[PDB]
RNA sequence: CUACAGUCGCGAAACGUACGUCC
RNA sequence: GGACGUACGUUUCGCGACUGUAGA
């Protein structure tokens, strides 16, 4: 309600008006800075003129925090206070909403939309334009987007009255520079793709900045592995029983694939896994009989090993009890769903090392030392000062529920209560309010933005803990290119003005000769007719003349005899996006099959089942090769758009 | 020092050390260090920042000197042979100390949440009666001020643990003469 | 004098007339077997023709070696047993050799030298060339360059006699590939640069192979470095200190390398340091006084650097007192060879903390753990019995040094002849310290255990590539290597100047000579003729005299200043006199017009005036 | 084991073990592993694959037994306490033992190589009289075979050592009940 | 001077997995 | 379903440095 020193300097040049990168460290200090060049804007113009600043925010809880801030503050003055959302963008006119009101908070995602349809053809209709977090526009961006419509109206001739591209970021950032030369170049990149020329620092208001900074100490500690790794000894035996067993049917796996010699439960072993797996999808049988066995059985043995291979990574980094437990759960999934001969093979080949996996699980002196020394620093914390919040990052996913069970049913741990965000004592999180005093970075390699709330810094900690020489290293060179930024911001703030609006007008003219050089059209369609297979079952799914194209994004089947080729079942989260409704889930409807198809939406008023090229290989009836895409778009063949005349 | 000498200083013993420290020859200077050790895993291990003796009493006489001195944050106090290792000490069902918190006061447990003033004595000594269960802390020079007084049940051995900031390097603590 | 029924079976696609590639794992087996073939071939020929059996031998030792058991075989037949080597046809005709000798084991690369002065035009005057070890012919080898005038002589229509390529070898190797689609390409393109079909093998006698293999079994032994590095922290507060005093010489020194935070005891100091010294030499200064001692103080600031970094690599892989040894033998070497300022800063703080290195030297406590399992492996196997004479393979010619103060200089280990362990760098109880019936494997990281479990790999699908070629048809196997000849071929048949630039020293920068008295001998040496550079140097003797072909090697010249004993080049005798051969990596050249620098380090690099000797 | 027992079993002390071995906690079974361990460095490390005891001798009564079976190679006996710590077992100018070399010959030392034959005691039992310097192995139901005469000059601390083959993984002893 | 082999580093390009965001 | 960003890891191509070996 009332502004201070440091938070009028930032806005100084803002006020001016030209654009400005401000890059404040508050949480709502980027509030209140905003509010002040909103506020000044709308007062200098005279009658009749009126402002249309809009305020992007790139997720929906920004955009809600800064829609009840704008509504609370511009409503004394008579401002019309609107936002337009992912589910409020249908149902209302959207060329009606800009020209009725000024205070648009509307996300950037619905104007790229608009600017390829034709509604708001230009930003001209636009005056202040504030880019909330502008450190993301680098490349292929929704803020890049529309900058590229920003900036082919200015050089392009037709330059009519054009907004301000003011942004209000938390950290500029280097990227991948290594040397003050590169770090000067991203900098000067980065204000040329938001046409920029001033940057705005506290410099003179630096006492007041100490207040709120939330910088804390570094406490590095690098621990070691387990040396009697006795889990790792019975499932790498099950790996080479079934690397084995899928050889009986493939003797020349080994030259499916170009990766060395993998250890088992590294991420190396990953990779080859995934290349082998897309490798045994093309082939070409004659039998037709015999190669929906073979394919079958290949995806079955590759699937096993996935599943392997990520349960000895769980082993590495959490409990070896909750390593098991994922097996388990895996199991018992896939007998449920289905039995053939195949899995209950690999079932029964589990079952007789259960017993002695849930032996040396239960075992004191097999403890990882990664949570055998967290559990030490979490405890010499909480007896110094019982009053401290905590917060945990996690890489995996599939590690936030290992370390929550590792606290619930520890008598060391009694005191921490679960605060899982994939009355808390703990907040295991995955990736990220300035109210825990002790940030833990449990193997997480920009740094954590724990910026937003505007209460006071305390006194915080960044244990890092790491069991490799890789993680250490990466945040002692990360605090050398955070120092190297600022040296490379205030070497650019003691430039001219008049040169620098002219250097930053030879990268927007060459980085547009790219963007006119990279228009490489669509191939020539393949009119002949292939067709589309499961990539588990290689059954005949439907052909490349029944695929209809919804809105150049989505691909739908049109005839009748492919709805007699998957089951219904119930999505465990449905939303929608812009023109769809999710209500159900397609598989493939064979025996033991249960191959993921692809999802099951209403558009308008019919019920269309849209698929996936991730699930499918693609074969053409002419020669018989068969290929393998990934995306849509890479499939080039006669795209038939989608027509509701017929059905 | 200035009154009668009724005891000898005690020792630290390495058995029941924990996997954090480094404790010199001379047995009575705990370390911290960078990287922590591979010990043993036995259940005398209190895999925490404390430091048991081995140093037997007898029926009334006891009195030992140690110096907490270059120290952030320590606990120095009396707790029994028989308790479990993965507990706190201050914490367990009669271990009577003084530990000086993160808040910068000095607290002091019995078996209650009671705290003193503001005060840092740093060479802190304590003086132990078991004959009739008495204690009292009379650190340095201020006309033997105890400021506090713990009763304990003297039917267990009572070698004296100590307690210090394990997650700061280079923290030592030492034992002098009496 | 016996040969077994193996012995007989590889020699027998040898004998039909067509080139084999013939491998054998043992030493005695393969020189038998090229034995047998030589003496089939000769025997079998008519009256009024005669034999013309080459046998390119490799090295010295490998030629000396086949000269004494070819001669002792081929003596009671008559035949005319010679050999050329280097040191031997010099004023010799080589016209007049080959056609009064049979059993010529004449060095390939001599002959390379006179496909192209015009003697031996063809190679049809040869029945039967002999390639002993030819799986080095891949890419520009000597043995690759006699192969590319035998591909020209049968791809050019005149292919008349063309002789045999039968190459003898130990193993026919896999190169860079990971897949048996990848590993049959190389095999095949070697049969395609040797001209050949069948690769003859033991298919039917491997009950004879097996007595005589030489194949013991690994054992990994992987351990982890040490910790507390006291020698380090002594050596980069110096290395940081002299990096410190080197920046008020040169402001803008720390954006000459950017590559990254360079850490100390790395080959990536390495790098950096050779970066940045070649950066202080293209300074161009105006008043050439100042210049002269700023390039003088930039090259011992790096000299001194890259001598501490190379003593830190040592210390980590060897003993601890032989990096002291490296550092003192570096010092004591520029106390007799000058004295400035400059090196009198780097001395005295050298000797400063000489007591401090002295000190935790001596100590065992402060010691590299890899010498501590070597030492536990050698007092282990002799225990058991006093029958486990080994062999040590070092890569270092520095570290295999640093090896012998260990062994006698260690009060543990003296049952031990530095004889009863060999030192060999290059070639029952074999350990491999860092180079890449029992065998081990010492190492600090994972990566020398990875490369060799790839190599156990290569070693499986080369054998399976082989057997997949002895089943294919002789027809398609002269097919295929045809398309590979004619696409290498297509890719095979696929400007001076005339300013006037200055030499210039790299260290000194003082002016030496001119491009216009650089002459050119051979295409390959370049020497100055004129009188004011023979003052500008100074003579050296020589450590270790030799003479290849045309010259010999005597003295050793310097730069013929104060303090520089800046390595310029050597001093030859040519025909009747001597000229100074220098060499362009130690130099600097300089336009007089323009007056900028650049560094070149090979001959071929430097564009100029070649003008060709002359003995008037 | 049917005859009158006269001592206890041996237990390993964490002061003379080697810096390969990772041993239990019941102190009896010496195992060689991949890694080796990280230990302190002082007079007492063998640097071998070697360990000692705790138990101090007596007068006359010594006997236990230990197994030697699932191992290549081993070597058990008695030595000396006071022994340079570089030397390996068998090679002391008093150390009575056997080993089992690799040429398959239960050999022995007595300070001169005293070659055998070629018998395999797959649990081997020693007895030790000090009184009088009767030393014979009867290891296994061989009608009390006694097979070697060895005489000491008992005037020292005497506690056993042990050694095995530790280039080899998977190589373990046991020290059973007699 | 030519040539081979090994290690390390600087770039470009393609692919895989994981996480997060929006329509 | 689709699009985008970040992080790790892998497959190559091209260039450069140093060490070692061999020959003339
Ligand atoms: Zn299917
Ligand atoms: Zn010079």
């Amino acid at each position: 309600f009332k502004p201070r020193n440091y938070q009028l300097e930032l806005a100084l040049p803002a006020m001016k008006g030209k654009n400005t990168i401000i890059c404040a460290p508050t949480g709502c200090g980027k509030t209140f800075v905003s509010l002040l060049i909103c506020e000044h804007h709308l007062k200098k113009f005279p009658q009749g003129q009126k402002g249309k600043v809009v305020f992007f925010a790139n997720q929906i809880p920004v955009y809600e925090q800064q829609k009840s801030v704008f509504s609370k503050y511009f409503e004394r003055h008579g401002y019309r206070v609107t936002g337009i959302s992912g589910a409020t963008a249908e149902n209302v006119p959207v060329e009606q909403i800009v020209e009725n009101n000024d205070i648009i908070i509307l996300t950037p995602q619905i104007l790229v939309n608009n600017l390829k349809k034709g509604t708001i053809p230009s930003l001209s209709i636009f005056t202040l334009m504030i880019f909330d977090e502008c450190h993301n526009t680098s490349k292929q961006h929704p803020y890049n987007m529309i900058m590229f419509n920003y900036l082919d109206q200015k050089l392009g001739g037709s330059s009519g009255p054009l907004p301000q591209v003011i942004g209000l970021t938390a950290s500029v950032g280097v990227g991948d520079a290594k040397n003050t030369d590169e770090a000067l170049d991203y900098i000067c990149k980065l204000c040329a793709s938001l046409d920029a020329s001033v940057i705005a620092t506290v410099k003179h208001n630096l006492e007041e900045l100490e207040q709120v900074v939330y910088k804390p100490q570094k406490f590095f500690r690098k621990v070691e592995s387990r040396i009697s790794d006795k889990f790792k000894y019975i499932i790498a035996q099950l790996m080479r029983d079934t690397e084995s067993l899928a050889k009986r049917i493939c003797k020349d796996l080994e030259n499916l694939s170009q990766i060395q010699n993998r250890e088992f439960g590294t991420q190396k072993y990953e990779q080859w896994i995934v290349t082998v797996q897309k490798a045994c999808m093309v082939f070409q049988m004659p039998d037709k009989d015999e190669e929906s066995r073979i394919c079958k059985a290949l995806f079955l043995y590759t699937s096993h090993l996935r599943k392997y291979n990520d349960a000895l990574i769980i082993s590495e980094h959490a409990r070896m009890k909750d390593a098991l437990d994922y097996l388990k759960d895996f199991f018992s999934n896939v007998r449920a769903a289905g039995f053939d001969e195949i899995e209950q093979d690999l079932t029964q080949r589990f079952e007789e090392k259960l017993q002695e996996l849930e032996s040396v699980s239960r075992d004191p002196s097999n403890e990882n030392p990664k949570l055998e020394d967290l559990c030490f620093i979490l405890q010499e914390e909480y007896h110094l000062n019982p009053e401290t919040i905590t917060i945990l990052f996690v890489k995996t996913r599939a590690l936030v529920d290992a370390l929550k069970n590792w606290i619930e049913g520890n008598p060391k741990l009694s005191f921490l209560k679960p605060g899982i965000l994939t009355d808390h004592n703990i907040l295991i999180a995955t990736s990220v309010i300035a109210q825990c005093n002790l940030v833990i970075l449990y193997e997480y390699v920009i740094k954590m933005i724990q910026t937003r709330g505007r209460g006071r810094a305390r006194g915080s900690k960044c244990f890092l803990l790491t069991s490799n020489a890789g993680v250490i290293e990466k945040e002692q060179i990360n605090m050398y290119k955070e120092k190297m930024m600022n040296d490379s911001i205030l070497r650019l703030q003691t430039w001219d003005e008049a040169v620098f609006r002219e250097k930053i007008l030879h990268i927007q003219t060459h980085e547009k000769f790219i963007r006119d050089s990279q228009e490489k059209p669509k191939p020539v369609p393949d009119k002949e007719n292939k067709k589309l297979l499961c990539r588990k079952c290689k059954a005949l799914a439907c052909y490349t003349a029944d695929v209809r194209v919804i809105e150049e994004c989505h691909y739908t089947v049109l005839g009748d005899a492919f709805k007699e080729c998957f089951v219904s079942r119930p999505h465990p989260k449905p939303k929608q996006f812009s023109s769809f409704e999710k209500r159900a889930k397609i598989f493939c409807a064979r025996q033991n099959c249960s191959h993921d198809w692809g999802i099951h939406v209403k558009y308008k008023t019919f019920e269309i089942p849209v698929i996936k090229i991730e699930s499918f290989v693609v074969e053409d009836i002419a020669t018989g090769v068969q290929t393998l895409y990934s995306k849509w778009k890479d499939f080039h063949f006669e795209k038939i758009p989608f027509d509701p005349a017929e059905m | 020092s200035r009154f009668a000498q009724w005891a000898i200083h005690p020792t630290f013993n390495l058995k029941s050390l924990s996997c954090s420290l480094e404790v010199s020859k001379d047995s009575r200077t705990v370390t911290v260090s960078h990287r922590p050790q591979p010990y043993r895993w036995s259940c005398e291990r209190f895999s925490t920042s404390q430091v048991l003796c081995s140093q037997a009493l007898s029926s009334g006489k006891h009195y030992w000197e140690v110096d907490t001195r270059n120290c952030s944050h320590w606990a120095v106090g009396v707790a029994s042979w028989e308790m479990s290792r993965d507990q706190v000490l201050g914490r367990t069902m009669d271990s009577c100390c003084v530990e000086w918190k993160g808040t910068s006061q000095l607290s002091a447990w019995h078996m209650k949440e009671t705290v003193l003033g503001s005060d840092r004595p740093g060479v802190v000594g304590i003086w132990l009666n078991l004959e009739e269960g008495k204690l009292a802390f009379y650190s340095v020079d201020n006309q033997e001020k105890l400021l506090y007084e713990c009763t304990i049940s003297a039917s267990s051995p009572l070698y004296p643990a100590f307690w210090l900031y394990g997650l700061h390097p280079g923290n030592y603590l030492i034992i002098k003469q009496v």
